[PDB]
C-alpha cells in the first residue's frame, strides 16, 4: 500500500522537477530515490487485469540507470527521464485502476488484486520515500 | 629538596604522558612553517577504468564465426574472494580517487595529434587516439562511423574561453570526467576579490597603506582557501587535544612578535632601584628577560593560552608589578590558583597593611574572588574604584565578520587606567601605614613611588601592547573559545618587573611582512585541518554506508590526527579518541564526496559484473538442465537470475559460523543457490563435463568448514577445446548441474560511447594571493591609534 | 512563538518521512534538524496546566542522538525515532492546550504561558526549521 | 512564463526558510539556487509599465553575493538576504501588474509584455526550479 | 567441555582444607585490585566477524578452541563470532565480554 504511494510521489516530483536548465543540487534526493527504485524494480514480471473490461497486460522493468554527474540538466537527459516517467505512470495507473474495482465481503482492508499482493513482499519494502498527503 | 623535585617531576611526567606534544617546544614551529598549502594537482592522463579488447565470437551451435567483436574489460583485475574484501577494495579505490581528485584541466595540452581524420584535427587523449586507430583499421564497422570519425571536429571559442573535444569512453568514465570538469574548484580573481580577501580591519587602518601594484591578468584563476568554522567544538571534553592545539598556536604566535629596541640602560636603572629601595631579590633583571616576557604575554593573550603566576613573595616589588599585570591582563586568562594566591598576597601585604584592618581571613574555593570582598570592605574612593574596575575586567565577547574573538575593554585600550593606578599608588604613598616597622614601610612606599614615577612610559607601554594585540588578532581566522586547560606557561614575575621599569620611548609595531607571513601560515594550517576533517568524515561515512564493519575507526582517527603535523598519536588517550569518533559520526559530509560515493555505489554493480575473475554466485539445483547457448562462448552454464532457488549469503554464514543449514541442504539433496564473490575455473574440456565434476566442488565446504577455498567451475565448450568433436559428431543434449550467476559483458556500442568534453581554453593557477599586494609601513615614530591620537604620546 | 510551529513541522516530518525502507539520503536534513533540536532542548524541565480541569503535568528531556550511519533506515531506527516522536507530540499538544485558554486584556500579542515565555528566550532560537503555512 | 513562476517560488522559499537559528543544511539547495539567480541576473536592466497609469519604472540589477560557509546563520545573513528579497518582490509585483493588463488578438499563449519577452531568453532559463504548483 | 579447578594443590584432611581456604582468602585480599583498568587487558579475537576484543588472553584461547572443534554445532560458534565490545564514551562506560 504505502509502497505504491511512495512510487506515485516519486513520479510526481520527477514530473515537477525534471526540467531543462535546473540545478542538480536541488533534486539530488529525488534522483537518488528514482535510481534506487529503478534498481529495485528492474528484473521483475507483473500481471494486471482479470475482471470486467480491463485488459490483461504484462509489465517488465528493464530501463537503464540515470546519470547524476551533470551540473545542469539538458534536453537529452530530459527526454531520457520523460520516457521512463511516462512508462511508470502508465503502469501505476493500470495497477490502481485494477485495484479500485475489487472488494471482498471479509478482510476488506487487505489487498485483493494480484499486483498489490505481489508488491507487498519483504524486499520491495526498501522503497518508501514520503507520506505527506 | 632534590628528592621533592624528583617526585614532582615524576608526577608531572605522569600528567604529561596524556598530552600529544613533542619534548622540545620548538620543533612545532618548524613543522607548522613547513606546512605547504593545499596542493594543486592536475591530471596528466585521463581517469579511465574501462578499455576495449578484441575477443572472438562463436556460432550458436559452437563454432567460430570468423568475426572479431570488440568487448569491454577492466584495466586492472584484482578483485579477490569474499564480498567483504571486494567492498574493502572498493573503499580503497574510493580513497585513491579522492586523493587523485583534480582541480583544473587544461584540455588543450592533453590533446594529441590524430591521423585518422582527413582534416588533421585534434583528439582528447592518447588512449582515445589508440582506440580510434583500432576502430579505424578494422573493417567490421559501419560506414556512418567512418563518416563521423572523419568529420569530428574540435572547436575553440577563445572569447568566452570554451573548448570542446570528442572522446570515446564508457559511460562511467565519461560521467566521472564530466563531473570533475563541471565541478571545478577554481573561481575568477578580480581586484575587488583580492582586495576584500585582505582582512578588513587592517585595511581600515591608517598606519598601514595597501597599494595594488601587480596587474591581474584577465584570465585570473584562483582557488579560494576553505574558511569553514570548526565543527568539533574543541572547548569541552577535549582537554588534551585543545591543550596541544593552543600550545602550537602559542609557539606560532611567539614566532611573529616584533622585538624591542634601545631600552634604557639596565645598569643605571639597577643602581637607581638599589639606592631607592634602601636594600640592606632584585636580581634577574635584564633586557633579554624583558623581551621574552613581553613576547610571552602578547602571544598568550593572542592564542588564548593559560598563564600561571610564579613569584617569590619576599620581593614586594614583584607584587607591586603584579598589580599592573592584573590591571592590564583580564583575570579570566589565568588559572584560579594563581589569581587567588596573587590577590591574597597583594591584599595582605600592601593595602590592608596600610589601612589598619585585620589580615583577610579567607577560604579557598569560594564562589567570589577575594577582590570582590576587598571591593565591598574599603571605603577609600580611589582604591575602591580601582579595585572595582579590576574586579569586573573580563574578556568581551564580540563577533566580527562571522569570526569569534575575545578583545579588551576600550578604557584600557587608549591607556587611561594607568593614570588611575598612579593616583591610587600616590594615595598609598603618603598614607600613615600604621603598625608596621620603619624600614619595611619606608621601602614599600618608596618602591610604590618608583612605580608611580613612570606614568607616561607605562601609558605608552600598555597602549602599545593594546595596539599590537589588535593588529595581531585581526588576522586570526579560526575562532577562539575560552576554557581552562591542563598545561600553562611560566611567566617570570621578575621579567614583568624588568619590563615595567625598563620600557623606553621606542615605538615597535609588527612588520607588514611578518604579519602576512603569520596570516598565511595560520590560513594554511586552517585549510589543512578542514580538509583532513572532511576526508576523515567522508571515509567513515562511506565505509559505514557500504557495510564495512571491520574498519576500525581508531586507525582512521589515528591517521587524521597524525596528518595534522602538530600532534603525536602514540600519546593520545583512548576515551578521548572514542569521543572524537562519536563527534565525527554525526556530521554531514560535503556534497562533492557524497556525490562521488553515490556514483561509486551506482556503478559498483557494473564494475563487479565486468570482471572475469569474479562471479556473483553459483546454483547447483540438483537437477538436469539444458545448457543455454550464448554468442560470446559456445556453450556456457549461464544463469542471469536466481529465480526459484533459495539464496544464502556465503560471507554471512562464514562470519557467523553457523554451518548447519548449508550442510543439511547439501547432504539431503535440496536445490540451493549460493551467492558471493567467487573466482571460477574455466573448463575447456568437454570430457571433463561428461565425467561429472561440478558436483564435488562443494564437499570441502563441510570437510573443512571454510568458504574462502571454494572455487566453482564454469564450463566453456568451444571448437578449440581438444575434445569438441564429441558434440559435433554425436547427438546429445548438453547436460550439466552447476550454473554461475553472471551477466554477459556489455557489447561495445559506438554511438553512445562517444562523448564531447567541455573545459576552459587556458589559464594559470594562483594560490599565493599575497605577491600582488604591497604594504609599506609608515615611519615608526608617527603611528596613531583608533582615536586618531598617536600610539605613544610622551614626547 | 514561531519555535512551536518549527517543533510541529519537525515532529510531522519525523513521523511521516522516517519509516522502514527509506534511504537515508532522502531525510539527511531532517536528521540534522532533529539532532540539533534534541541537543538544544535536552536538560531543560517544563511544566504545563495550572488552571481549570486541565491536568498539571511535568516535563523532562533526556534522549539519545538519532544515528547517521546506516545506508537505509531499519526498524530499530524507526522505534528509536518514534518513541521520542510520541513524547514530543504529547509535549507540544499539552503546551498548545495550555496556551489556548489563557488570555489577557493588555498585550494580546504577548504570550501568556511560561512555556512560551521560556521558548522565546535567547537560547532556544536555534530551531526555526520552517515558516511556510 | 515558467521563469516568472520560478522566480516567485524561489522568493517564497527564500523569505520562508531564511530565519535565524536554522542549520545550514536546510538551505543548501536554497543557497545554491539564490546564488545562481543573483550571479545570472546581475549586469542587466529592465523597463516595465508604459501602459495605463501603471508606474513606468526602470530596474537595474547589480547586487552582491551572499556568504556560503556558515555553521549557523546570524541576523546579518537574514538582513542582507531580506534587503534583496524585498527588491525582488517589488520587481515581480511590477512585472505581473504590467503583464496582466495587456491583451492581444493573436497568439495569447505566447508572452506579450516586453519585460516578459526579454525574460524568455535562454540565458535566464538557469533560474528554473521545481513546478510543484 | 566441563569445569575443573585450575589449581589442584589441596591436601587431604578437613583441617588442611580449612587451612587452604584461609590461605586462599589471604591471597585474594593481598592481590586486591584498587583501580581496575579494562582497556589494558584486551586481546583481539581472531574469530569475531565483527572484529571484537576480549578481556583475557586465556579467554581468547578458549574462544579459539570452541570456534575450532569439528564436533561442535554452529549456534555456539555464531554466538562466539557475535562478541563485540560496545563503547559509550559520553557517560564514561564500556562493556567487555568475559
Amino acid at each position: 500500500m504505502d509502497v505504491l504511494y511512495s512510487l506515485s510521489k516519486t513520479l510526481k516530483d520527477a514530473r515537477d522537477k525534471i526540467v531543462e536548465g535546473t540545478l542538480y543540487s536541488n533534486v539530488s534526493d529525488l534522483i537518488q530515490q528514482f535510481n534506487q527504485m529503478i534498481i529495485t524494480m528492474n528484473g521483475n514480471e507483473f500481471q494486471t487485469g482479470g475482471i470486467g473490461n480491463l485488459p490483461i497486460r504484462n509489465w517488465n522493468f528493464n530501463f537503464g540507470l540515470l546519470g547524476t554527474t551533470l551540473l545542469n540538466l539538458d534536453a537529452n537527459y530530459v527526454e531520457t527521464a520523460r520516457n521512463t516517467i511516462d512508462y511508470f505512470v502508465d503502469f501505476v495507473d493500470n495497477v490502481c485502476m485494477d485495484e479500485m474495482v475489487r472488494e471482498s465481503q471479509r478482510n476488506g482492508i487487505a489487498p485483493q488484486s494480484d499486483s498489490l499482493r505481489k508488491l507487498s513482499a519483504i524486499k520491495f519494502k526498501r522503497i518508501n520515500f514520503d507520506n505527506s498527503s | 629538596k632534590t628528592k621533592e623535585e624528583h617526585q614532582k617531576e615524576v608526577q608531572y611526567e605522569i600528567l604529561q604522558k596524556t598530552i600529544p606534544t613533542f619534548e622540545p617546544k620548538e620543533s612545532i614551529l618548524k613543522k607548522l612553517e613547513d606546512i605547504k598549502p593545499e596542493q594543486a594537482k592536475a591530471q596528466t592522463k585521463l581517469f579511465r577504468i574501462f578499455e576495449p579488447r578484441q575477443k572472438p565470437i562463436y556460432i550458436a551451435n559452437g563454432e567460430k564465426e570468423r568475426r572479431n567483436r570488440i568487448y569491454w574489460k577492466l584495466k586492472k583485475d584484482t578483485l579477490p574472494d569474499g564480498d567483504y574484501d571486494v567492498r574493502e577494495y572498493f573503499l580503497n579505490l574510493y580513497d585513491q580517487v579522492l586523493t587523485e581528485m583534480p582541480d583544473y584541466l587544461l584540455l588543450k595540452d592533453m590533446a594529441v595529434e590524430n591521423k585518422n581524420s582527413r582534416d588533421a584535427g585534434k583528439v582528447v587523449d592518447s588512449e582515445t587516439a589508440s582506440i580510434c586507430d583500432a576502430i579505424f583499421q578494422d573493417e567490421e564497422t559501419e560506414g556512418a562511423v567512418a563518416r563521423f570519425i572523419a568529420e569530428m571536429r574540435q572547436r575553440v571559442q577563445a572569447d568566452r574561453n570554451v573548448v570542446n573535444y570528442p572522446s570515446i569512453l564508457h559511460p562511467i568514465d565519461y560521467a566521472f570526467n564530466e563531473y570533475f570538469l563541471q565541478h571545478q574548484l577554481v573561481e575568477p580573481l578580480n581586484n575587488d576579490i583580492i582586495f576584500n580577501y585582505i582582512p578588513e580591519r587592517i585595511r581600515n587602518d591608517v598606519n598601514y597603506i595597501l597599494n595594488m601594484d601587480r596587474n591581474l591578468p584577465s584570465t585570473a584563476r584562483y582557488i579560494r582557501p576553505n574558511l569553514l568554522q570548526d565543527r568539533l567544538n574543541l572547548h569541552d571534553n577535549f582537554e588534551s587535544l585543545w591543550d596541544t592545539i593552543t600550545t602550537s598556536n602559542y609557539i606560532l604566535a611567539r614566532s611573529v612578535v616584533p622585538d624591542l629596541k634601545e631600552l634604557v640602560s639596565t645598569e643605571a636603572q639597577i643602581q637607581k632601584m638599589s639606592q631607592d629601595l634602601q636594600l640592606e631579590f632584585l636580581t634577574g633583571i635584564n633586557s633579554q628577560a624583558a623581551n621574552d616576557c613581553f613576547k610571552t604575554l602578547i602571544a598568550a593573550m593572542l592564542s588564548q593560552r593559560t598563564m600561571s603566576l610564579d613569584f617569590v613573595t619576599t620581593n614586594y616589588m614583584s607584587l607591586i608589578s603584579g598589580m599592573w599585570l592584573l590591571t592590564v591582563v583580564p583575570n579570566d586568562m589565568f588559572i584560579r590558583e594563581s589569581l587567588v594566591a596573587c590577590q591574597l598576597a597583594i591584599v595582605n601585604t600592601i593595602i590592608y597593611v596600610a589601612f589598619g584592618m585585620q589580615r583577610m581571613h579567607y577560604r579557598n574555593g569560594d564562589p567570589q574572588t577575594p577582590f570582590q570582598i576587598a571591593e565591598q570592605q574599603i571605603q577609600n574612593f580611589q582604591v575602591a574604584n580601582w579595585l572595582h574596575f579590576v574586579n569586573n575586567n573580563y574578556f568581551r565577547q564580540v563577533v566580527i565578520d562571522g569570526v569569534l574573538n575575545q578583545v579588551l575593554n576600550d578604557n584600557i585600550r587608549n591607556g587611561h587606567v594607568i593614570n588611575q593606578l598612579m593616583e591610587a599608588l600616590m594615595q598609598l604613598s603618603r598614607q600613615q601605614f600604621p603598625t608596621m616597622p620603619v624600614d619595611y614601610k619606608r621601602s614599600i612606599q618608596r618602591g610604590i613611588l618608583l612605580l608611580s614615577n613612570r606614568l607616561g612610559q607605562l601609558v605608552d607601554l600598555t597602549r602599545l601592547l593594546a595596539y599590537s594585540y589588535e593588529t595581531l588578532m585581526a588576522c586570526v581566522t579560526m575562532n577562539m573559545q575560552h576554557v581552562q586547560t591542563l598545561t600553562t606557561e611560566k611567566l617570570q614575575l621578575t621579567s614583568v618587573t624588568s619590563l615595567c621599569m625598563l620600557i623606553g620611548n621606542a615605538t615597535v609595531i609588527p612588520s607588514p611582512q611578518t604579519l602576512f607571513h603569520y596570516y598565511n601560515v595560520n590560513v594554511n594550517f586552517h585549510s589543512n585541518y578542514n580538509e583532513r576533517i572532511n576526508d576523515a568524515v567522508a571515509i567513515i561515512t562511506a565505509a559505514n554506508r557500504l557495510n564495512l564493519y571491520q574498519k576500525k575507526m581508531k586507525a582512521i582517527v589515528e591517521d587524521f590526527l597524525k596528518r595534522l603535523h602538530i600532534f603525536d598519536v602514540a600519546v593520545a588517550p583512548d576515551d578521548q579518541m572514542y569521543r572524537l569518533r562519536d563527534r565525527l559520526r554525526l556530521l554531514p559530509v560535503e556534497v562533492r564526496r557524497l556525490d562521488i560515493f553515490n556514483l561509486i555505489l551506482m556503478a559498483m554493480d557494473q564494475i563487479e559484473r565486468a570482471s572475469d575473475k569474479i562471479a556473483q554466485g553459483v546454483i547447483i539445483a540438483y537437477r538436469d538442465m539444458q545448457l543455454e547457448r550464448d554468442e560470446m562462448y559456445g556453450y556456457v552454464n549461464i544463469a542471469r537470475n536466481l529465480d526459484g532457488f533459495q539464496q544464502i549469503n556465503l560471507e554471512e554464514l562464514m562470519r557467523t559460523g553457523s554451518y548447519a543449514q548449508i550442510t543439511n541442504m547439501l547432504l539431503n539433496n535440496q536445490p540451493v543457490a549460493l551467492v558471493g564473490a567467487l573466482p571460477f575455473v574455466t573448463d575447456s574440456s568437454v570430457i571433463s563435463l561428461i565425467a561429472i565434476l561440478d558436483a564435488t566442488v562443494f564437499a570441502q565446504i563441510v570437510k573443512l568448514r571454510k568458504v574462502d577455498t571454494l572455487k566453482p567451475i564454469l564450463y566453456k565448450i568451444n571448437s578449440d577445446s581438444n575434445d569438441f568433436y564429441l558434440v559435433a559428431n554425436y547427438d546429445w543434449v548438453p547436460i550439466s548441474t552447476t550454473k554461475v550467476y553472471k551477466q554477459v559483458p556489455v557489447q561495445f556500442d559506438f554511438r553512445n560511447s562517444m562523448h564531447m568534453l567541455t573545459s576552459n581554453l587556458t589559464f594559470t593557477v594562483y594560490s599565493d594571493l599575497l605577491a600582488f599586494v604591497s604594504a609599506d609601513t609608515v615611519e615608526p615614530i608617527n603611528a596613531v591609534a583608533f582615536d586618531n591620537m598617536r600610539i605613544m604620546n610622551e614626547l
